[PDB]
């Protein structure tokens, strides 16, 4: 019931890339521009993948969990 | 009397951290992979599309690029990869590189006549012409800047003074120009000994000619170097020199700032209207993942390097 | 639109002696770079015109060292140092800071 | 040398149309532009028609706007003028003259006439 | 009284410092500007998603212990 | 009979499925509080300037004359957009260099190197302008010399310092550029100038530029400078034929450590302190804050969040 | 049997470190490297730590759970 | 009736985020803390090793290092921590920390004679030593490249041009020499103000010398500098000079590009056969994480900054 | 021109106080140090006093040292001495003096003392 | 404290030949920048002193081309080329190296 | 291995006259910064060898203006201007391009 | 000056094996390589083999390679020659012979031979 938005509000804000142009002489820089921007790629694509896992193994433990209560609460009042 | 699941017959699968593939009823998608692939519109204003030339052909007027003289205002610019036109003349712009920055915050521009071709009394602006620009088959040169060479056997000192009376900045371009010889230095001008001075309320230079000998690039021997500044609304700018001089004519006026971007892509131009844009295509979605490519503009969904991400919301 | 008014219509006055003539608008004629945009031109009787003076002080290719111009803003003059027997004709005046350009009256030069 | 010839005047009654046409011979025909000027007969002179030097944009006065149309013609080095809806007061001589310096990009760049023509003749009557 | 296994856990960090560039070096001033600001934004997620997961435990926590001490009386 | 520990008291927790859940004990870590003054770091003392710039002090203003000796210090408070700068205009080459290497200085003691009395053929006295007033009057920098000629004439120049101290050093000159040539033939007599210096890892020649320019402050020439570190046992030359401005005194490094440049509009308080924020101080043990993100110090840990509170409670 | 597998392919992508030399006039720039790669072995090594952790504790539950249930498959099957 | 653990007795501890301290029946290890500790083979090539010199020696021929003349392909570039030999004359390499970039992308080079010794009739290339540089005892010069002097008392303009045509890239290296004071200028050489030219299809270069007084560096007061560009495949290059010159002589062809790491470390060589390679050991195991050194080269495992790291795969 | 004058002397017993004045004219007096110099009858040179030009720091002798004063009080072109305590041997003539550069801004400067005044004298007796 | 030692107490000369005077101190007056601060001074018969030589050899403004002074460390001597009838006074010679400045007791120059 | 052939074996040429001599390779003797390894040398009756020519235009110290020699690619040229009595001798043509050098055949000069 | 002396043996016979030497004096022996060089009784000149100036790298013909043997020894200013397994036609006079220009690093460097020896005698016989 409406657990979908739980999960954009928490990735508001994230790392957007931008262009920058360097001449031949420069290609110091142009390195550290090139893993700044995968470094926190990777970082910020590992950081979905493991919520997204997370969060479905607890949806699918919510339901296999419930089920015992509502068996139990109709169960053991009977004699 | 019994409790059990709500069962279903759908198929879809899911992952978890100890199951690899799991079977559910219902679930979502999260991760767009589509796209139109085509250059559209942004929220109404058309963008900028460069075609075959690059940013120094345009703000320098190539004579093969005169369909970009009056510009109406744009939203982003289009430039395709490997230009062909760029500049006749072998040389280089100075501070290169850096110019692009000042752009893509620049949502409109306003050209405005500094100094008149027909202020020149005592020089020579119509034999300035090389083989390396050709206009329709014949020599020609750029449109923006202004190519003087001495006449009736003279090159006076030139003093030139301009102020600045508006309420918005501007942009100025000049060059300088290396010979190859003594007899074509002497040819062309008349002094041997050269020099160019340019000063305003911040900067300060001097420059002198390079004479060498090179190879050939577009069958020209020579070269030429551009330099370019901004003016404030106050302040005055002065140019003093002696020969090897290219002069400013237009001049272009800042009147409106905001967000932009420069792409590279060689997509084909599209009747139709998005709210989204990427280099390869057009986004729209309402979900918070995509995968096309890193570099947008507009408000976008977050970007990600996988290719598989939904979230289960089902049983079993 | 822009009106020019050019005063007098008549000048009877030979030779040897000097002369002017006046222009006037009613618009500032100053461009933003400190430049004025007005023509001078010439028609001699039964010929077509010829150009004497192009910005508000740079003279001609032909024009002898006798003409030169001066002014500013809204009034402008031009001076002949010496008149000869061959400047007889119909001096114009013309601006060229809007898109339609616009004559004024003119002005006759005679013997007298 | 640099001359410019033209031709094509005679005697139109009201409506109908009328062409005339300059030809330069000289120098290059296709870095100018130029302009039509009308003097009618006991009156000064006035101003008609603006091109540039390779044909987009164009500007004409307010007694002749809409009314008439002017166009280039490259490799044979000829101008045009077509007069639509002519009145009575269009009796005049016409002249072309073009700029003093090549390639002017704006509306009113500085440059002024230097070379005029002869001129041709043009009536309404009956 | 887990509280210590938190900060100390969070040891380091990412500590800012001052620079200054002049107006012919803009392109390096944004890249400051965008390093700084990404880290951290990155640990601020850390620390408010750490808070929640442990939230959830301390108080799935209590929850369960009650039942294992209600059995260890109920089942004589 | 078993149950739940029930209890009271009011406060509210974040939770993964819940979001406004209730909870008895709950304990706080975010620090939103700040005393709003500046103050002193473990004893010593910041060091505060009022309305003057780094370059200001370091070259010596005539309106700033009271940092003319300084002593120890922790770190340094400059107001955002001084007034008073550099009067005469100009530039310093490398500023933001010498911004970054005197965050790690914590003292300066001062050394006359060349004596003003030393220049018997020259003139020190009349190289005054109006742009640098001293109550009312014309004035100049108080670290530098500016040399005119004397009876009309500008002899050549060899000077030579050799280091016999056991730390480091920090020299200052510069270079003067005129409008047109009747000034330069009447300051200085020759029409062509140069300035060389040299020392075991630098090498430089210079030449001025004669141009007009805009005014600024009044004036319409310019003035640079210059800056480099000598090292023990060696040696620094010089060599001029005109346009010089002359060192004077220099600054020995005595101690290094940590340091600070801050920019703030706090007002000074006397207290004491373990930490600082650049709009206040910092006195708590929670380890996390949220004020600004440049601290000095040992300080708690930066986030952006409003709340932040983990429960140990029931219910 | 065959569960640390997961977690090897999981950090298959990480942060390089690459050398690079800097002059005596260019001291902002190295103090930026330093920095940055300092701050992207912190982030890695915390990623790794955590992750190690609570995989520990879901295994121990696991492990804790599974005989509970395999008392239950027999619990009630008799008397 | 029996249900329970399969319980037995062992020694191993794990963490936990709630525990500190567990025991475990076994658990398993997947830090990596052992190295060999010596320098030796990576997949079968030798890698290059500078006993004392640096990159500007032997790029530039020290007299100690004649050793480094001709080299095979290689895999990293070991250099120790403060070189002894390096530039005997004192001076400097114009942007020596690019050249590092363009390095550790070449796996081999070839030599090439472009200029001969013998093609200088009218000057003289025999007198040009220093002491500052020896060689068993006497004064001695760089191998690649030519100091000149003149003879007769006489120096001719120089003008040589070297055209390529081969179909890999050049790398070539020049200088200029700065005097100490006039007399020693007009001794050397004899024009008493001279420059240098140097031009191809994108460089542009003119240089004059400075003549002052400094300090003592090795017993010398002069200084020399130098420079190095690249020549692509089909352009050609022009020298132009009066005085104040280092000639080149030889040329280094590129005919191998891939991966490859300068490294700074002090352990002796040895002879072995692995994968990984650190700068204080080798690397032979297959867990997936180590705590030696986050600078390595090849297939190596993560780098973590902790001490213990064990997943537990047990019960209790 | 430059010259310096001074004025205050007389006859003075045990115990008592006295002040002594000194008044310039000529160049700018908020630019440059001055001092103070006594002579014994009979005897040499000695040195008692030296203040900065604007006026913070200040330096005395040993003989003297927390017994006399000394302040500038610009705007009138004077100088004072404050005496004290007055002994017998304290009698001697005065002199002022300036330095011979502007703007010293440490301890021992290296300049020296230019123009020197004329002289008064100071008593003690009865 | 620094105490400075002159001598000779008297020195009787006559017109024509050279005189010299010295002047001593307990510690070495050369600062690190290579200078030496020591000055000399005179006083004539009923008057005020006049200073004559700045940082070692400095000449003063007014002092003949007679005058000269050379030395280094804690010797420091005066050396008059010709002797005339009006140099006749006392000189002294002074410290400035540390805060209490110092003078000596110095010398008288008579006639003879 | 390369073979050099040179003609002829025989210039009974003398006096005064000019006289030319030619040697030929099997490959090209070009390198590839456009220059030739081709030396000339010439041993007088009996005595030691003495060199002549070093690339394929430059000269010795101690040759006189007489001698020069000119060619490219395969064939090469010795020109002598004028004989003289003293340059009877033997002539020989060697290469230095690849690893193994190798001489010619030569040629004599003899008068007549 | 610069002279080149060498000695060697007279007279041997098939089989056996021979030792000569070439001393020099008057520049510098340890900066420039050297040649041999033989020459038959009645036939042309022909190149047997050079070294380096330190002594590393060394080249020898064909009709010459496996049997012959170069050195350079220096310190005492000598270059020897040493024959084994001498055949029949191996009788011919040697010439020791020295660069132009020092500090050659490549095989083929361009500078050429420009001093040369007297000569000595080998021959074969019985």
């Amino acid at each position: 019931t409406n657990k979908v938005n739980s999960i954009i509000d928490k990735m508001n804000t994230q790392f957007e890339a931008v262009g920058r142009e360097f001449n031949n002489l420069e290609r110091r820089i142009e390195n550290l521009n090139k893993k700044m921007e995968d470094g926190f790629l990777d970082v910020w694509t590992y950081n979905a993948e493991l919520l997204v896992l997370m969060e479905n193994e607890r949806t699918l433990d919510f339901h296999d969990s419930n089920v015992k209560n509502l068996y139990d609460k109709v169960r053991l009042q009977l004699r | 009397i019994c409790i059990g699941y709500h069962a279903n017959n759908s198929t879809e699968q899911v992952d978890t951290i100890m199951e690899k593939n799991v079977t559910v009823t219902h679930a979502q998608d999260i991760l767009e992979k589509t796209h139109n692939g085509k250059l559209c519109d942004l929220n109404g204003v058309k963008p900028l599309i460069l075609k075959d030339c690059s940013v120094a052909g345009w703000l320098l007027g190539n004579p093969m690029c005169d369909e970009f003289i009056r510009v109406p205002e744009w939203s982003y610019i289009v430039e395709r990869a490997n230009p062909a036109n760029d500049l006749c003349f072998p040389g280089s712009l100075n501070d290169y590189e850096e110019l692009k920055h000042m752009l893509s915050r620049i949502n409109h521009f306003e050209k405005i006549q500094i100094i008149p071709k027909s202020s020149w009394p005592n020089h020579e602006t119509s034999l300035g012409v090389s083989a390396a620009c050709p206009y329709q088959g014949a020599p020609s040169f750029f449109r923006n800047v202004v190519w003087l060479i001495k006449k009736n056997d003279a090159y006076p000192t030139i003093k030139i003074s301009y102020n600045n009376t508006n309420r918005e900045d501007l942009l100025i371009l000049w060059g300088i120009h290396h010979s190859n010889n003594a007899e074509e230095q002497t040819n062309l001008y008349k002094n041997p000994i050269t020099y160019i001075s340019v000063g305003t309320s911040t900067l300060n230079q001097r420059l002198a000619p390079k004479i060498a000998t090179r190879s050939q690039v577009n069958g020209q021997r020579g070269r030429m170097d551009f330099f370019w500044t901004i003016l404030k609304p106050d302040d005055a700018i002065h140019f003093e020199s002696n020969g090897n001089f290219i002069a400013p004519e237009y001049a272009y006026k800042i009147v409106k700032k905001g967000d932009s971007t420069i792409m590279k892509s060689g997509v084909e131009y599209g009747h139709c209207n998005t709210k989204c844009q990427t280099p390869v295509g057009a986004i729209n979605s309402s979900m918070p993942f995509h995968n096309i490519h890193p570099l947008t503009i507009g408000e976008c969904p977050k970007y990600v390097k996988s290719n598989k991400l939904v979230l289960a919301t089902g049983l079993r | 639109d822009t009106v020019m008014t050019q005063s007098p219509l008549s000048l009877p006055v030979t030779p040897g002696e000097p002369a002017s003539i006046s222009c006037r608008s009613s618009q500032s004629l100053l461009h933003s770079n400190g430049y004025n945009y007005l023509e001078w031109y010439l028609q001699k009787p039964g010929q077509s015109p010829q150009l004497l003076i192009y910005l508000g002080s740079i003279r001609a290719s032909g024009v002898p060292d006798r003409l030169s111009g001066s002014g500013s803003g809204t009034d402008f003059t031009l001076k002949i140092s010496r008149v000869e027997a061959e400047d007889v004709g119909v001096y114009y005046c013309m601006q060229g800071l809007e898109t339609p350009f616009t004559f004024g009256p003119g002005t006759k030069v005679e013997i007298k | 040398q640099v001359q410019l010839v033209e031709s094509g005047g005679g005697v139109v009654q009201p409506g109908r149309s009328l062409r005339v046409s300059c030809a330069a011979s000289g120098f290059i025909f296709s870095n100018y532009g130029m302009h039509w000027v009308r003097q009618a007969p006991g009156k000064g002179l006035e101003w008609v028609a603006l091109t540039w030097y390779d044909g987009r944009n164009k500007y004409y006065a307010d007694s002749v706007k809409g009314r008439f149309t002017i166009s280039r013609d490259n490799s044979k080095n000829t101008l045009y003028l077509q007069m639509n809806s002519l009145r009575a007061e269009d009796t005049a001589v016409y002249y072309c003259a073009r700029d003093g310096f090549p390639n002017c990009i704006s509306a009113t760049c500085g440059y002024a006439m230097d070379v005029w023509g002869q001129g041709t003749t043009v009536t309404v009557s009956s």
